[PDB]
Protein backbone atom coordinates (compact mmCIF):
# COMPACT_ATOMS: atom_id res chain seq x y z
CA UNK A 1 0.00 0.00 0.00
CA UNK A 2 2.70 2.46 1.03
CA UNK A 3 4.72 3.96 -1.81
CA UNK A 4 8.42 4.76 -1.20
CA UNK A 5 9.65 8.35 -1.82
CA UNK A 6 13.19 7.96 -0.31
CA UNK A 7 15.30 4.79 0.23
CA UNK A 8 18.67 6.49 0.97
CA UNK A 9 21.17 3.90 2.35
CA UNK A 10 23.84 6.53 3.27
CA UNK A 11 21.37 8.23 5.70
CA UNK A 12 19.05 5.18 6.19
CA UNK A 13 15.99 7.45 5.63
CA UNK A 14 12.85 5.67 4.30
CA UNK A 15 10.26 8.39 3.43
CA UNK A 16 6.90 6.79 2.54
CA UNK A 17 3.24 7.76 2.33
CA UNK A 18 -0.25 6.30 2.56
CA UNK A 19 -3.84 7.56 2.43
CA UNK A 20 -6.26 5.93 4.87
CA UNK A 21 -9.94 5.57 4.01
CA UNK A 22 -12.37 7.52 6.19
CA UNK A 23 -15.49 6.17 7.94
CA UNK A 24 -17.34 5.07 4.80
CA UNK A 25 -17.17 8.38 2.93
CA UNK A 26 -14.91 10.00 0.30
CA UNK A 27 -14.33 13.08 2.49
CA UNK A 28 -11.64 13.94 5.07
CA UNK A 29 -9.34 11.24 3.68
CA UNK A 30 -6.37 12.28 5.81
CA UNK A 31 -2.98 11.67 4.20
CA UNK A 32 0.08 10.36 6.03
CA UNK A 33 3.87 10.54 5.77
CA UNK A 34 6.20 8.18 7.65
CA UNK A 35 9.89 8.99 8.23
CA UNK A 36 12.31 6.49 9.86
CA UNK A 37 15.97 7.52 10.38
CA UNK A 38 18.37 5.04 12.15
CA UNK A 39 21.34 6.98 13.69
CA UNK A 40 24.67 5.00 13.63
CA UNK A 41 26.17 6.34 16.96
CA UNK A 42 29.37 4.21 16.60
CA UNK A 43 30.60 5.55 13.19
CA UNK A 44 33.38 8.11 12.59
CA UNK A 45 33.24 11.49 10.86
CA UNK A 46 35.24 10.43 7.78
CA UNK A 47 33.64 7.02 7.34
CA UNK A 48 36.51 5.87 5.09
CA UNK A 49 39.27 7.01 7.49
CA UNK A 50 39.46 5.33 10.94
CA UNK A 51 41.20 8.26 12.65
CA UNK A 52 38.74 11.18 12.56
CA UNK A 53 36.81 11.87 15.79
CA UNK A 54 33.39 10.40 16.48
CA UNK A 55 30.25 11.69 14.76
CA UNK A 56 28.27 13.90 17.16
CA UNK A 57 26.16 16.22 14.99
CA UNK A 58 23.59 14.79 12.57
CA UNK A 59 22.09 17.22 10.04
CA UNK A 60 19.20 15.96 7.89
CA UNK A 61 18.08 18.25 5.06
CA UNK A 62 15.04 16.16 4.06
CA UNK A 63 14.67 18.16 0.79
CA UNK A 64 17.98 16.82 -0.66
CA UNK A 65 17.15 13.16 0.23
CA UNK A 66 13.87 13.51 -1.75
CA UNK A 67 29.37 14.32 0.09
CA UNK A 68 29.71 13.44 3.77
CA UNK A 69 28.12 10.10 4.58
CA UNK A 70 26.90 8.50 7.81
CA UNK A 71 26.56 4.71 7.55
CA UNK A 72 28.07 1.88 5.41
CA UNK A 73 26.12 -0.10 2.75
CA UNK A 74 25.54 -3.91 2.89
CA UNK A 75 26.52 -3.95 -0.84
CA UNK A 76 30.01 -2.36 -1.20
CA UNK A 77 33.62 -2.66 0.16
CA UNK A 78 35.58 0.05 2.05
CA UNK A 79 39.43 -0.01 1.87
CA UNK A 80 42.43 2.10 3.03
CA UNK A 81 46.29 2.02 3.24
CA UNK A 82 48.53 1.46 6.34
CA UNK A 83 52.37 1.36 6.81
CA UNK A 84 54.00 -2.01 7.75
CA UNK A 85 57.65 -2.15 8.99
CA UNK A 86 58.23 -5.92 8.47
CA UNK A 87 62.03 -6.38 8.15
CA UNK A 88 62.57 -2.61 8.59
CA UNK A 89 60.76 -1.96 5.27
CA UNK A 90 57.99 0.68 5.63
CA UNK A 91 55.41 -0.48 3.03
CA UNK A 92 51.85 0.71 2.16
CA UNK A 93 49.22 -2.10 1.84
CA UNK A 94 45.48 -1.96 0.93
CA UNK A 95 43.46 -2.91 4.07
CA UNK A 96 39.80 -4.06 3.90
CA UNK A 97 38.27 -1.69 6.53
CA UNK A 98 34.89 -3.44 6.01
CA UNK A 99 35.72 -7.17 5.46
CA UNK A 100 33.16 -9.97 4.67
CA UNK A 101 31.67 -7.43 2.19
CA UNK A 102 34.77 -7.33 -0.08
CA UNK A 103 34.60 -11.06 -0.99
CA UNK B 1 16.11 33.29 -24.27
CA UNK B 2 15.60 31.25 -21.07
CA UNK B 3 14.29 27.77 -20.09
CA UNK B 4 10.43 27.79 -20.01
CA UNK B 5 9.62 27.16 -16.29
CA UNK B 6 6.44 25.12 -15.73
CA UNK B 7 4.22 24.27 -12.77
CA UNK B 8 1.05 22.36 -11.93
CA UNK B 9 -1.60 22.86 -9.25
CA UNK B 10 -4.27 20.57 -7.79
CA UNK B 11 -7.97 21.36 -7.33
CA UNK B 12 -8.95 23.66 -4.48
CA UNK B 13 -9.91 22.21 -1.11
CA UNK B 14 -13.19 24.15 -1.02
CA UNK B 15 -13.82 23.12 -4.63
CA UNK B 16 -14.19 19.51 -3.49
CA UNK B 17 -17.37 20.36 -1.57
CA UNK B 18 -20.14 20.70 -4.19
CA UNK B 19 -19.67 17.26 -5.84
CA UNK B 20 -19.87 18.31 -9.49
CA UNK B 21 -16.38 18.42 -11.02
CA UNK B 22 -12.77 19.50 -10.47
CA UNK B 23 -10.17 21.53 -12.36
CA UNK B 24 -6.41 21.01 -12.67
CA UNK B 25 -4.19 23.87 -13.83
CA UNK B 26 -0.81 23.62 -15.60
CA UNK B 27 1.01 26.96 -15.63
CA UNK B 28 3.64 27.58 -18.32
CA UNK B 29 5.87 30.64 -17.96
CA UNK B 30 8.94 31.92 -19.78
CA UNK B 31 9.56 30.23 -23.16
CA UNK B 32 11.11 33.21 -24.96
CA UNK B 33 10.36 33.30 -27.89
CA UNK B 34 6.77 32.26 -27.17
CA UNK B 35 6.51 28.76 -28.66
CA UNK B 36 4.52 26.32 -26.49
CA UNK B 37 1.40 24.18 -26.50
CA UNK B 38 0.19 21.66 -23.92
CA UNK B 39 -1.35 18.23 -24.50
CA UNK B 40 -2.92 16.61 -21.43
CA UNK B 41 -2.19 12.90 -21.53
CA UNK B 42 -3.32 10.33 -18.97
CA UNK B 43 -1.64 6.91 -18.80
CA UNK B 44 0.14 7.86 -22.03
CA UNK B 45 -3.18 8.36 -23.86
CA UNK B 46 -3.80 11.94 -25.04
CA UNK B 47 -7.10 13.42 -23.92
CA UNK B 48 -9.66 15.08 -26.18
CA UNK B 49 -8.76 18.65 -27.21
CA UNK B 50 -12.22 19.77 -26.03
CA UNK B 51 -11.22 19.19 -22.38
CA UNK B 52 -8.06 21.26 -21.93
CA UNK B 53 -8.36 24.91 -23.01
CA UNK B 54 -5.09 26.66 -23.79
CA UNK B 55 -5.58 30.34 -24.59
CA UNK B 56 -2.50 32.32 -25.69
CA UNK B 57 1.03 33.43 -24.78
CA UNK B 58 0.91 36.54 -22.60
CA UNK B 59 3.82 38.78 -21.53
CA UNK B 60 4.82 38.64 -17.89
CA UNK B 61 3.87 41.71 -15.77
CA UNK B 62 7.48 42.89 -16.15
CA UNK B 63 8.48 41.58 -19.59
CA UNK B 64 11.93 42.40 -20.98
CA UNK B 65 11.54 39.45 -23.33
CA UNK B 66 9.70 36.85 -21.22
CA UNK B 67 6.12 35.54 -21.70
CA UNK B 68 3.68 33.10 -19.99
CA UNK B 69 0.51 31.05 -20.66
CA UNK B 70 -2.17 29.20 -18.60
CA UNK B 71 -4.02 25.97 -19.45
CA UNK B 72 -6.65 24.18 -17.36
CA UNK B 73 -8.67 20.98 -17.70
CA UNK B 74 -12.01 19.73 -16.37
CA UNK B 75 -12.51 16.31 -14.76
CA UNK B 76 -15.20 14.60 -12.71
CA UNK B 77 -15.22 14.84 -8.92
CA UNK B 78 -16.00 11.17 -8.27
CA UNK B 79 -12.96 10.03 -10.30
CA UNK B 80 -10.47 11.49 -7.79
CA UNK B 81 -10.83 8.50 -5.46
CA UNK B 82 -8.20 6.85 -7.70
CA UNK B 83 -6.28 9.88 -9.01
CA UNK B 84 -5.00 8.72 -12.44
CA UNK B 85 -2.48 11.59 -12.08
CA UNK B 86 -3.72 13.52 -15.18
CA UNK B 87 -0.25 14.33 -16.56
CA UNK B 88 0.68 17.66 -18.19
CA UNK B 89 3.46 18.44 -20.69
CA UNK B 90 5.16 21.41 -22.36
CA UNK B 91 7.22 21.85 -25.52
CA UNK B 92 9.75 24.52 -26.47
CA UNK B 93 12.82 24.93 -28.66
CA UNK B 94 14.95 26.16 -25.73
CA UNK B 95 14.89 22.77 -23.98
CA UNK B 96 17.60 20.08 -24.18
CA UNK B 97 14.96 17.33 -23.98
CA UNK B 98 12.07 19.39 -25.48
CA UNK B 99 9.66 17.70 -23.02
CA UNK B 100 9.08 18.37 -19.30
CA UNK B 101 6.21 15.97 -18.40
CA UNK B 102 4.61 17.31 -15.17
CA UNK B 103 2.00 15.29 -13.20
CA UNK B 104 0.44 15.34 -9.67
CA UNK B 105 -1.92 12.98 -7.74
CA UNK B 106 -4.22 13.11 -4.66
CA UNK B 107 -1.26 11.52 -2.82
CA UNK B 108 1.08 14.32 -3.88
CA UNK B 109 0.43 17.61 -2.14
CA UNK B 110 0.29 18.95 1.40
CA UNK B 111 0.56 16.33 4.17
CA UNK B 112 -1.82 16.43 7.12
CA UNK B 113 -0.36 13.73 9.42
CA UNK B 114 3.44 13.76 10.03
CA UNK B 115 4.64 10.51 11.70
CA UNK B 116 8.44 10.76 12.32
CA UNK B 117 9.83 7.61 14.06
CA UNK B 118 13.61 8.10 14.58
CA UNK B 119 15.50 5.31 16.46
CA UNK B 120 18.92 5.24 18.23
CA UNK B 121 21.17 2.11 18.32
CA UNK B 122 24.92 1.22 18.28
CA UNK B 123 24.56 -1.65 15.73
CA UNK B 124 23.40 0.76 12.96
CA UNK B 125 27.00 1.23 11.70
CA UNK B 126 25.94 -0.58 8.48
CA UNK B 127 22.56 0.11 6.76
CA UNK B 128 21.01 -3.38 6.22
CA UNK C 1 9.13 -7.35 2.64
CA UNK C 2 9.86 -10.93 1.56
CA UNK C 3 7.63 -14.03 1.27
CA UNK C 4 5.93 -15.73 4.23
CA UNK C 5 6.10 -19.35 3.05
CA UNK C 6 4.36 -21.75 5.44
CA UNK C 7 4.91 -25.49 5.91
CA UNK C 8 3.28 -28.18 8.05
CA UNK C 9 4.27 -31.66 9.18
CA UNK C 10 1.25 -33.99 9.13
CA UNK C 11 2.39 -35.97 12.19
CA UNK C 12 6.03 -36.26 13.22
CA UNK C 13 8.85 -38.31 11.77
CA UNK C 14 10.47 -35.97 9.24
CA UNK C 15 10.35 -32.41 7.92
CA UNK C 16 12.03 -30.42 5.14
CA UNK C 17 12.66 -26.67 4.91
CA UNK C 18 13.77 -24.57 1.93
CA UNK C 19 14.78 -20.90 1.76
CA UNK C 20 16.27 -18.75 -1.02
CA UNK C 21 20.07 -18.61 -1.19
CA UNK C 22 21.51 -15.09 -1.60
CA UNK C 23 24.72 -14.44 -3.56
CA UNK C 24 28.02 -12.91 -2.28
CA UNK C 25 27.19 -13.97 1.35
CA UNK C 26 29.01 -16.76 3.28
CA UNK C 27 26.71 -17.10 6.35
CA UNK C 28 23.31 -18.91 6.32
CA UNK C 29 21.18 -19.55 9.42
CA UNK C 30 17.68 -20.74 10.38
CA UNK C 31 17.20 -18.99 13.77
CA UNK C 32 13.79 -19.72 15.44
CA UNK C 33 13.15 -16.21 16.98
CA UNK C 34 10.83 -18.01 19.46
CA UNK C 35 11.88 -15.85 22.47
CA UNK C 36 9.90 -13.35 24.60
CA UNK C 37 12.67 -10.74 24.09
CA UNK C 38 12.42 -11.34 20.31
CA UNK C 39 16.22 -11.50 19.85
CA UNK C 40 16.60 -14.38 17.35
CA UNK C 41 18.75 -17.28 18.64
CA UNK C 42 20.66 -18.94 15.77
CA UNK C 43 19.65 -22.66 15.69
CA UNK C 44 21.75 -24.13 12.80
CA UNK C 45 24.17 -21.93 10.79
CA UNK C 46 27.30 -22.12 8.59
CA UNK C 47 30.65 -20.66 9.77
CA UNK C 48 30.45 -23.72 12.14
CA UNK C 49 27.63 -23.69 14.78
CA UNK C 50 24.55 -25.68 16.00
CA UNK C 51 21.90 -25.59 18.79
CA UNK C 52 22.57 -27.18 22.21
CA UNK C 53 19.13 -28.87 21.90
CA UNK C 54 19.13 -29.36 18.09
CA UNK C 55 22.01 -31.84 17.53
CA UNK C 56 22.13 -34.85 15.14
CA UNK C 57 18.67 -33.85 13.82
CA UNK C 58 19.82 -30.81 11.76
CA UNK C 59 21.93 -30.48 8.56
CA UNK C 60 22.44 -27.83 5.80
CA UNK C 61 23.09 -28.40 2.04
CA UNK C 62 23.69 -25.22 -0.04
CA UNK C 63 22.95 -25.42 -3.80
CA UNK C 64 24.22 -22.39 -5.77
CA UNK C 65 22.82 -23.80 -9.03
CA UNK C 66 19.19 -23.58 -7.89
CA UNK C 67 19.80 -20.45 -5.77
CA UNK C 68 18.50 -22.43 -2.80
CA UNK C 69 19.82 -24.11 0.32
CA UNK C 70 18.31 -27.19 1.96
CA UNK C 71 18.06 -28.15 5.63
CA UNK C 72 16.88 -31.61 6.71
CA UNK C 73 15.58 -32.28 10.22
CA UNK C 74 14.88 -35.84 11.35
CA UNK C 75 12.03 -36.90 13.67
CA UNK C 76 9.89 -34.30 15.48
CA UNK C 77 9.04 -33.22 19.02
CA UNK C 78 7.05 -30.57 20.87
CA UNK C 79 9.98 -28.18 21.35
CA UNK C 80 10.84 -27.73 17.65
CA UNK C 81 7.64 -25.97 16.62
CA UNK C 82 6.44 -22.41 16.10
CA UNK C 83 8.13 -20.26 13.46
CA UNK C 84 11.53 -20.09 11.79
CA UNK C 85 13.49 -17.63 9.66
CA UNK C 86 16.30 -17.57 7.11
CA UNK C 87 18.93 -15.03 6.17
CA UNK C 88 22.57 -14.16 5.64
CA UNK C 89 25.13 -11.56 6.69
CA UNK C 90 26.75 -11.13 10.12
CA UNK C 91 23.69 -9.97 12.17
CA UNK C 92 21.03 -12.67 12.87
CA UNK C 93 18.42 -9.91 13.40
CA UNK C 94 18.18 -7.23 10.61
CA UNK C 95 19.54 -9.85 8.15
CA UNK C 96 16.47 -12.11 7.71
CA UNK C 97 14.98 -12.93 4.23
CA UNK C 98 11.99 -15.17 5.03
CA UNK C 99 9.51 -16.00 7.81
CA UNK C 100 8.46 -19.65 7.74
CA UNK C 101 6.09 -21.35 10.18
CA UNK C 102 6.40 -24.94 11.42
CA UNK C 103 3.43 -26.92 12.75
CA UNK C 104 2.55 -30.57 13.32
CA UNK C 105 -0.88 -32.22 13.40
CA UNK C 106 -0.10 -34.96 15.96
CA UNK D 1 5.77 24.56 -2.92
CA UNK D 2 8.20 23.68 -5.72
CA UNK D 3 7.91 27.32 -6.78
CA UNK D 4 8.52 28.66 -3.26
CA UNK D 5 11.55 26.48 -2.49
CA UNK D 6 13.21 27.36 -5.82
CA UNK D 7 13.60 31.04 -4.80
CA UNK D 8 11.19 32.40 -7.39
CA UNK D 9 8.37 34.93 -7.20
CA UNK D 10 5.22 33.22 -5.95
CA UNK D 11 2.13 33.51 -8.15
CA UNK D 12 -1.41 33.33 -6.75
CA UNK D 13 -4.34 32.51 -9.02
CA UNK D 14 -8.02 33.42 -8.60
CA UNK D 15 -10.18 30.98 -10.56
CA UNK D 16 -13.36 32.89 -11.29
CA UNK D 17 -15.64 30.23 -12.74
CA UNK D 18 -19.27 29.93 -13.78
CA UNK D 19 -20.42 33.50 -14.39
CA UNK D 20 -23.10 34.27 -16.98
CA UNK D 21 -23.41 36.59 -18.83
CA UNK D 22 -19.75 37.07 -19.74
CA UNK D 23 -18.92 40.13 -17.62
CA UNK D 24 -16.59 40.15 -14.61
CA UNK D 25 -14.14 42.67 -13.08
CA UNK D 26 -11.55 40.91 -10.83
CA UNK D 27 -9.31 43.13 -8.62
CA UNK D 28 -6.41 42.42 -6.23
CA UNK D 29 -5.90 44.44 -3.05
CA UNK D 30 -3.61 44.29 -0.04
CA UNK D 31 -3.93 46.03 3.36
CA UNK D 32 -7.42 47.14 2.30
CA UNK D 33 -7.33 48.70 -1.17
CA UNK D 34 -5.52 47.86 -4.43
CA UNK D 35 -2.08 49.29 -5.29
CA UNK D 36 -1.20 49.59 -9.03
CA UNK D 37 -3.66 46.84 -10.21
CA UNK D 38 -1.77 46.55 -13.55
CA UNK D 39 0.67 44.56 -11.33
CA UNK D 40 -1.53 41.49 -12.07
CA UNK D 41 -2.93 40.15 -15.37
CA UNK D 42 -6.33 38.59 -16.07
CA UNK D 43 -7.99 36.78 -18.96
CA UNK D 44 -11.21 37.20 -20.92
CA UNK D 45 -14.23 34.89 -20.45
CA UNK D 46 -14.24 31.59 -22.34
CA UNK D 47 -16.73 28.73 -22.81
CA UNK D 48 -16.86 25.29 -21.18
CA UNK D 49 -17.47 21.84 -22.68
CA UNK D 50 -20.25 21.27 -20.13
CA UNK D 51 -23.70 22.82 -19.45
CA UNK D 52 -25.48 25.51 -21.54
CA UNK D 53 -24.47 29.02 -20.44
CA UNK D 54 -21.25 29.41 -18.39
CA UNK D 55 -17.95 31.39 -18.48
CA UNK D 56 -14.58 31.14 -16.64
CA UNK D 57 -11.71 33.53 -15.90
CA UNK D 58 -8.19 33.71 -14.46
CA UNK D 59 -5.83 36.05 -12.65
CA UNK D 60 -2.14 35.96 -11.69
CA UNK D 61 -0.40 38.07 -9.05
CA UNK D 62 3.40 37.99 -8.77
CA UNK D 63 4.95 38.66 -5.36
CA UNK D 64 8.45 38.09 -3.99
CA UNK D 65 9.15 35.32 -1.49
CA UNK D 66 10.47 37.56 1.29
CA UNK D 67 6.98 39.13 1.39
CA UNK D 68 4.82 36.05 0.72
CA UNK D 69 6.58 34.06 3.44
CA UNK D 70 6.10 36.99 5.86
CA UNK D 71 2.54 38.17 6.42
CA UNK D 72 -0.33 39.74 4.42
CA UNK D 73 -3.10 37.85 2.59
CA UNK D 74 -3.70 39.30 -0.92
CA UNK D 75 -7.47 38.83 -1.17
CA UNK D 76 -9.23 38.47 -4.53
CA UNK D 77 -12.53 40.14 -5.48
CA UNK D 78 -15.11 39.33 -8.16
CA UNK D 79 -17.54 41.95 -9.50
CA UNK D 80 -20.45 40.20 -11.23
CA UNK D 81 -23.88 41.77 -11.61
CA UNK D 82 -25.74 38.73 -10.22
CA UNK D 83 -24.22 38.67 -6.71
CA UNK D 84 -26.38 39.55 -3.68
CA UNK D 85 -24.37 42.74 -3.13
CA UNK D 86 -22.68 42.72 -6.59
CA UNK D 87 -19.34 42.03 -4.83
CA UNK D 88 -17.91 38.71 -3.58
CA UNK D 89 -14.33 37.97 -2.40
CA UNK D 90 -12.16 35.03 -1.18
CA UNK D 91 -8.79 35.05 0.68
CA UNK D 92 -5.78 32.74 1.20
CA UNK D 93 -2.49 32.73 3.10
CA UNK D 94 0.15 30.29 4.35
CA UNK D 95 -2.06 28.87 7.11
CA UNK D 96 -5.25 28.43 5.06
CA UNK D 97 -5.03 24.63 5.29
CA UNK D 98 -4.92 22.27 8.26
CA UNK D 99 -2.99 22.09 11.56
CA UNK D 100 -1.23 18.86 10.42
CA UNK D 101 -0.37 17.45 13.84
CA UNK D 102 2.93 15.63 14.41
CA UNK D 103 3.49 12.18 15.90
CA UNK D 104 7.19 12.14 16.84
CA UNK D 105 8.16 8.73 18.26
CA UNK D 106 11.80 9.01 19.37
CA UNK D 107 13.36 5.76 20.65
CA UNK D 108 16.53 5.35 22.74
CA UNK D 109 16.42 1.59 23.39
CA UNK D 110 19.51 -0.07 21.90
CA UNK D 111 18.14 -3.58 22.54
CA UNK D 112 14.84 -3.80 20.64
CA UNK D 113 13.81 -1.96 17.49
CA UNK D 114 15.77 -0.86 14.40
CA UNK D 115 13.17 -2.42 12.09
CA UNK E 1 37.13 0.25 34.08
CA UNK E 2 38.65 -0.92 37.39
CA UNK E 3 42.18 -0.72 35.87
CA UNK E 4 41.63 2.97 34.91
CA UNK E 5 40.47 3.65 38.52
CA UNK E 6 44.13 3.04 39.59
CA UNK E 7 45.19 5.77 37.08
CA UNK E 8 48.54 3.94 36.52
CA UNK E 9 48.66 2.37 33.00
CA UNK E 10 46.08 0.96 30.52
CA UNK E 11 46.27 -2.33 28.52
CA UNK E 12 44.44 -2.77 25.15
CA UNK E 13 43.88 -6.34 23.83
CA UNK E 14 43.19 -7.78 20.35
CA UNK E 15 41.57 -11.23 20.17
CA UNK E 16 41.89 -12.93 16.79
CA UNK E 17 39.60 -15.94 16.59
CA UNK E 18 38.74 -18.98 14.50
CA UNK E 19 41.29 -18.90 11.67
CA UNK E 20 42.43 -22.07 9.89
CA UNK E 21 45.28 -22.64 9.39
CA UNK E 22 47.73 -20.97 11.79
CA UNK E 23 50.46 -18.33 11.34
CA UNK E 24 48.59 -15.05 11.63
CA UNK E 25 50.67 -11.86 11.71
CA UNK E 26 49.63 -8.95 13.95
CA UNK E 27 51.01 -5.43 14.38
CA UNK E 28 50.08 -2.22 16.20
CA UNK E 29 50.37 1.45 15.24
CA UNK E 30 49.40 4.64 17.07
CA UNK E 31 47.73 7.50 15.12
CA UNK E 32 49.23 6.41 11.82
CA UNK E 33 52.72 5.77 13.21
CA UNK E 34 53.91 2.17 13.73
CA UNK E 35 55.13 1.21 17.19
CA UNK E 36 58.17 -0.79 18.22
CA UNK E 37 57.78 -4.59 18.24
CA UNK E 38 58.98 -4.57 21.87
CA UNK E 39 56.02 -2.53 23.16
CA UNK E 40 53.54 -5.39 22.69
CA UNK E 41 53.44 -9.17 23.02
CA UNK E 42 51.81 -11.66 20.65
CA UNK E 43 50.72 -15.19 21.55
CA UNK E 44 50.92 -18.31 19.38
CA UNK E 45 48.05 -20.20 17.71
CA UNK E 46 46.36 -22.63 20.10
CA UNK E 47 43.58 -25.22 19.51
CA UNK E 48 39.89 -24.22 19.93
CA UNK E 49 37.87 -26.63 22.17
CA UNK E 50 34.43 -25.53 20.83
CA UNK E 51 35.52 -25.63 17.15
CA UNK E 52 37.50 -28.70 15.82
CA UNK E 53 40.42 -27.72 13.51
CA UNK E 54 40.23 -24.01 14.48
CA UNK E 55 42.86 -21.72 16.11
CA UNK E 56 42.96 -18.41 18.01
CA UNK E 57 45.55 -15.94 19.27
CA UNK E 58 45.91 -12.92 21.53
CA UNK E 59 47.85 -9.65 21.58
CA UNK E 60 48.17 -6.91 24.22
CA UNK E 61 49.59 -3.38 24.16
CA UNK E 62 50.41 -1.32 27.25
CA UNK E 63 50.56 2.49 27.40
CA UNK E 64 50.37 5.18 30.11
CA UNK E 65 46.94 6.46 31.33
CA UNK E 66 47.66 10.01 30.05
CA UNK E 67 48.10 8.68 26.46
CA UNK E 68 44.75 6.78 26.65
CA UNK E 69 43.10 9.94 28.07
CA UNK E 70 44.36 12.18 25.19
CA UNK E 71 41.99 10.74 22.52
CA UNK E 72 45.07 9.07 20.93
CA UNK E 73 43.86 6.30 18.56
CA UNK E 74 45.34 2.74 18.39
CA UNK E 75 44.63 -0.04 15.81
CA UNK E 76 45.33 -3.81 15.47
CA UNK E 77 46.11 -4.79 11.82
CA UNK E 78 46.23 -8.56 11.03
CA UNK E 79 47.37 -10.58 7.97
CA UNK E 80 45.99 -14.03 6.92
CA UNK E 81 45.63 -16.04 3.65
CA UNK E 82 41.80 -16.23 3.97
CA UNK E 83 41.47 -12.40 4.27
CA UNK E 84 40.16 -11.24 0.82
CA UNK E 85 42.49 -8.17 0.91
CA UNK E 86 45.00 -10.32 2.92
CA UNK E 87 44.92 -7.44 5.49
CA UNK E 88 42.09 -6.15 7.77
CA UNK E 89 42.06 -3.78 10.77
CA UNK E 90 39.89 -2.68 13.76
CA UNK E 91 40.31 0.60 15.72
CA UNK E 92 39.23 1.96 19.17
CA UNK E 93 39.80 5.08 21.28
CA UNK E 94 38.57 6.62 24.53
CA UNK E 95 35.23 7.71 23.08
CA UNK E 96 34.46 4.38 21.39
CA UNK E 97 35.59 1.97 24.11
CA UNK E 98 32.57 1.45 26.38
CA UNK E 99 31.83 5.17 26.82
CA UNK E 100 30.09 6.77 29.77
CA UNK E 101 28.40 9.49 27.68
CA UNK E 102 26.25 9.47 24.54
CA UNK E 103 26.40 13.09 23.40
CA UNK E 104 24.06 13.51 20.38
CA UNK E 105 23.01 16.60 18.33
CA UNK E 106 20.05 15.35 16.20
CA UNK E 107 18.96 18.21 13.86
CA UNK E 108 16.51 18.08 10.89
CA UNK E 109 14.92 20.90 8.81
CA UNK E 110 12.43 21.56 5.96
CA UNK E 111 10.54 18.43 7.04
CA UNK E 112 7.69 19.45 4.73
CA UNK E 113 9.84 20.25 1.68
CA UNK E 114 9.02 18.94 -1.80
CA UNK E 115 9.25 15.15 -2.00
CA UNK E 116 8.47 13.09 -5.09
C1 LIG F 1 38.57 11.47 4.25
O1 LIG F 1 39.56 10.46 3.95
C2 LIG F 1 39.88 10.33 2.55
C3 LIG F 1 40.90 9.22 2.45
O2 LIG F 1 42.10 9.55 3.13
C4 LIG F 1 40.40 11.66 2.00
O3 LIG F 1 40.61 11.53 0.60
C5 LIG F 1 41.93 11.03 0.20
O4 LIG F 1 42.92 12.05 0.15
C6 LIG F 1 44.23 11.55 -0.17
C7 LIG F 1 45.17 12.72 -0.11
O5 LIG F 1 45.01 13.44 1.10
C8 LIG F 1 44.22 10.84 -1.53
O6 LIG F 1 45.49 10.19 -1.66
C9 LIG F 1 43.10 9.81 -1.62
O7 LIG F 1 42.95 9.33 -2.96
C10 LIG F 1 41.77 10.41 -1.18
N1 LIG F 1 40.72 9.41 -1.18
C11 LIG F 1 39.92 9.19 -2.24
C12 LIG F 1 38.89 8.11 -2.07
O8 LIG F 1 40.03 9.83 -3.27
C13 LIG F 1 39.40 12.77 2.28
O9 LIG F 1 39.93 14.02 1.86
C14 LIG F 1 39.07 12.83 3.77
N2 LIG F 1 38.10 13.88 4.04
C15 LIG F 1 38.36 14.90 4.88
C16 LIG F 1 37.25 15.89 5.05
O10 LIG F 1 39.43 15.00 5.46
C1 LIG G 1 3.21 5.90 13.03
O1 LIG G 1 4.45 5.16 12.93
C2 LIG G 1 4.52 4.00 13.77
C3 LIG G 1 5.88 3.39 13.54
O2 LIG G 1 6.03 2.94 12.20
C4 LIG G 1 3.38 3.04 13.45
O3 LIG G 1 3.41 1.95 14.37
C5 LIG G 1 2.04 3.76 13.54
O4 LIG G 1 0.99 2.89 13.14
C6 LIG G 1 2.04 5.00 12.66
N1 LIG G 1 0.77 5.71 12.75
C7 LIG G 1 -0.01 5.93 11.69
C8 LIG G 1 -1.28 6.67 11.96
O5 LIG G 1 0.30 5.55 10.57
C1 LIG H 1 0.39 8.35 16.64
O1 LIG H 1 1.40 7.35 16.55
C2 LIG H 1 0.95 6.06 17.01
C3 LIG H 1 2.14 5.14 16.92
O2 LIG H 1 3.28 5.71 17.54
C4 LIG H 1 -0.26 5.58 16.21
O3 LIG H 1 -0.76 4.42 16.88
C5 LIG H 1 -1.35 6.65 16.14
O4 LIG H 1 -2.36 6.29 15.20
C6 LIG H 1 -0.77 7.99 15.73
N1 LIG H 1 -1.79 9.03 15.75
C7 LIG H 1 -2.52 9.35 14.67
C8 LIG H 1 -3.53 10.44 14.87
O5 LIG H 1 -2.37 8.79 13.59
C1 LIG I 1 28.69 17.67 23.81
O1 LIG I 1 28.01 18.41 22.81
C2 LIG I 1 28.11 19.83 22.97
C3 LIG I 1 27.28 20.45 21.88
O2 LIG I 1 25.98 19.88 21.84
C4 LIG I 1 29.58 20.28 22.95
O3 LIG I 1 29.59 21.65 23.34
C5 LIG I 1 30.43 19.45 23.91
O4 LIG I 1 31.81 19.71 23.72
C6 LIG I 1 30.18 17.96 23.72
N1 LIG I 1 30.93 17.19 24.70
C7 LIG I 1 32.16 16.71 24.47
C8 LIG I 1 32.78 15.93 25.58
O5 LIG I 1 32.74 16.90 23.40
Amino acid sequence: ERIVLVDNKCKCARITSRIIRSSEDPNEDIVERNIRIIVPLNNRENISDPTSPLRTRFVYHLSDLCETCYTYDRNKCYTAVVPLVYGGETKMVETALTPDACY
Amino acid sequence: LHRPDVYLLPPAREQLNLRESATITCLVTGFSPADVFVQWMQRGQPLSPEKYVTSAPMPEPQAPGRYFAHSILTVSEEEWNTGETYTCVVAHEALPNRVTERTVDKSTGKPTLYNVSLVMSDTAGTCY
Amino acid sequence: ILPEVKVEGELGGSVTIKCPLPEMHVRIYLCREMAGSGTCGTVVSTTNFIKAEYKGRVTLKQYPRKNLFLVEVTQLTESDSGVYACGAGMNTDRGKTQKVTLNVHS
